[PDB]
């Protein structure tokens, strides 16, 4: 059941959203935007996922149905996990930019190649993928030096939410790729209860890793 | 530790949703429609496997 | 390191024989026969999970 | 197809033997039997796997098929590497006879109920069952205390050894209950398959374990 899976995402989201907003309940002032970072993350998670298991938003795209909040989620979540691993590395405005940059491309592109019939798809997924190895670029080189240079403490957490990000994102490709909008061998239910399980790991299990490490 | 029984359990339930397709395709009776379940779930199953094993490599190491 | 490569190689491999009962069992016609395929395939796949995290956590811990 | 599965084993055993003979052909007197039973461990699952790849000793049960010499196979070789971490750990005779008697029973029960019709395979089940739980006990309990009162590269080794082999032998009787000789719903192929896995880590990925510490024991003592 789609429904059904759609609102397990969403419970998954809420919960996780609820115990990030309660952490950070006495936070400093420099621990405050981490916690609310990772509420807007989960928080905004967890609406397109309502919106979905309410059925809104399923567009029917040439004999295969895009569900279109996931993307918008994706669009507007992503660019605060990089945010957030931007501030622990320490960037400023022109590094960020970069980042967040080739982050909006991964997604729109994502977003496109699935309303798209034909071989023009892989074309937009070409354009992802590519920018998307750029991003891993950054987070494991300049972003990973510039992290170095500070606390062994804020290194380490970052090293840990590095890892678990480049390890996890590279798979969402192969489900595009392999589900619906590509050659279409996952059927829909499959692909969906493999990408609510990679979204409340690399959301809610990102944030209970950088709960743990503030403690 | 913990890691383990986590992955360990979210497996045997996405197997149990795997099956579930497999069955429903058996009860039209279409041998084509139980393939096209059942290779979903072979490559369903080899891409847990991967974020499982990807999990514990990002969190354990 | 060099366990994640074996341990990724051979579940494609373990796939890849997964599949090929189930296309066998698909040239019958026998729906049946393809969910019996199936289920083997998927419960296999579960046991080369298991086998997999087992290496990881005997030769990595 | 069974008898590619069977030469994939075959080969994997022989490649193992030769490599686990090479390494032990300069070994002084106390590794020499280390070294030797290796060779007997992965040589005899060759012989077994060669034998079934020839399409022999597969024995008709009811509708499904048990393939006699893998069993056989076991009943030899797990022993053998039970001694080996035996001769580890430094048992003497007695605790020796102790693991190894239970090792047995675990390999006569699975052979004896996958040649059994009905309920009564899995009271034989049963049996090999709690005798894999006593053989346990015995491996992460005593045994285990015993090569304590070694070296720390022998205690090392015996542990890594130790560890591999409770974790993945324990995964065996799940496939044999799920294969044909329990309620078969894993078919031959993918019964075979995961085995030849499993004996190949078993045998030949503890053997490359403990070649890869020889060394560092040898450096341990003086050389
Ligand atoms: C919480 C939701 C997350 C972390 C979603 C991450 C999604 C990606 C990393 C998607 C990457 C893709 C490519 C690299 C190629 C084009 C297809 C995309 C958009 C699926
Ligand atoms: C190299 C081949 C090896 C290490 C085979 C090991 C086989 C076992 C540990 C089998 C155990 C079983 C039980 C514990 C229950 C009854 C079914 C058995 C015999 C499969
Ligand atoms: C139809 C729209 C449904 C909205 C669902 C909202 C789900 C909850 C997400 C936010 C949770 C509250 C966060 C409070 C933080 C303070
Ligand atoms: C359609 C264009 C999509 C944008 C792709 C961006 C990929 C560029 C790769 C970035 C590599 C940066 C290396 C450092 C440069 C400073
Ligand atoms: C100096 C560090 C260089 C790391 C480059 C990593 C490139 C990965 C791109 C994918
Ligand atoms: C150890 C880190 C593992 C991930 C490394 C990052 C590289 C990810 C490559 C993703 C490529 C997606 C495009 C696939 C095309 C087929
Ligand atoms: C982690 C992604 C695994 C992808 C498996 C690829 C299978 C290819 C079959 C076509
Ligand atoms: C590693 C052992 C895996 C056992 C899976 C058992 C699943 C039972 C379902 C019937
Ligand atoms: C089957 C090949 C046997 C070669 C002799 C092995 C001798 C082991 C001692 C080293
Ligand atoms: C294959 C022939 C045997 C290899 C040579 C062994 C020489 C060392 C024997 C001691
Ligand atoms: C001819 C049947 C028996 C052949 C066994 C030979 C296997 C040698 C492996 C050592
Ligand atoms: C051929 C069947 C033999 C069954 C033996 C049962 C008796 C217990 C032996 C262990
Ligand atoms: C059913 C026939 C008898 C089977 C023998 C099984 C042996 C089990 C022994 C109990 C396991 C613990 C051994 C003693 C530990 C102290
Ligand atoms: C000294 C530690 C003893 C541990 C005994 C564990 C028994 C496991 C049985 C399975
Ligand atoms: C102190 C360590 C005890 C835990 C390891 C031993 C128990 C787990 C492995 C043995 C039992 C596995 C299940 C076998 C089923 C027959
Ligand atoms: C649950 C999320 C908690 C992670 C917060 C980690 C931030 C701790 O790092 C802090 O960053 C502050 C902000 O500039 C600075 O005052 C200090 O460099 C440092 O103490
Ligand atoms: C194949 C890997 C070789 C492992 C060799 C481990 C033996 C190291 O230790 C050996 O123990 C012997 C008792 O068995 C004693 O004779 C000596 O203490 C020592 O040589």
């Amino acid at each position: 059941g789609l429904t059904t899976l759609f609102w397990l995402g969403a419970i998954g989201m809420l919960v996780g959203t609820l115990a990030f907003a309660w952490a950070g309940r006495d936070a400093g002032s420099g621990e405050r935007r981490y916690y609310v970072t990772l509420v807007g993350i989960s928080g905004i998670a967890a609406v397109a996922y309502v919106v979905m298991a309410l059925g809104v938003g399923w567009v029917p795209v040439a004999e295969r149905t895009v569900f279109a909040p996931r993307y918008i989620d994706w669009i507007l979540t992503t660019p605060l996990i990089v945010y957030f691993l931007g501030l622990l590395a320490g960037l400023d405005s022109r590094e960020f930019g970069i980042v967040i940059t080739l982050n909006t491309v991964v997604m729109l592109a994502g977003f496109a190649g699935a309303m798209v019939p034909g071989i023009e798809r892989y074309a937009l997924f070409g354009m992802g993928a590519v920018a998307f190895l750029g991003l891993v670029y950054y987070l494991v080189g300049p972003m990973t030096e510039s992290a170095s240079q500070r606390s062994s403490g804020i290194k380490s957490l970052y090293v840990r939410l590095r890892n678990l990000t480049v390890i996890l994102w590279a798979i969402y490709p192969f489900i595009w790729l392999l589900g619906p909008p590509g050659v279409a061998l996952l059927t829909p239910t499959v692909d969906v209860a493999l990408i609510v399980y990679l979204d409340l790991v690399t959301k809610v299990g990102f944030g209970f890793i950088a709960l743990d490490a503030a403690a | 530790g913990a890691v383990f029984i986590f992955v360990g359990a979210l497996t045997v339930l996405f197997g149990a949703i795997a099956y579930g397709e497999v069955t429903a395709a058996a009860a039209t009776g279409d041998a084509a429609a139980v393939q096209e379940a059942a290779v979903s779930a072979i490559l369903g199953l080899i891409i847990l496997l991967g974020i499982n094993l990807g999990l514990v490599a990002a969190t354990l190491f």
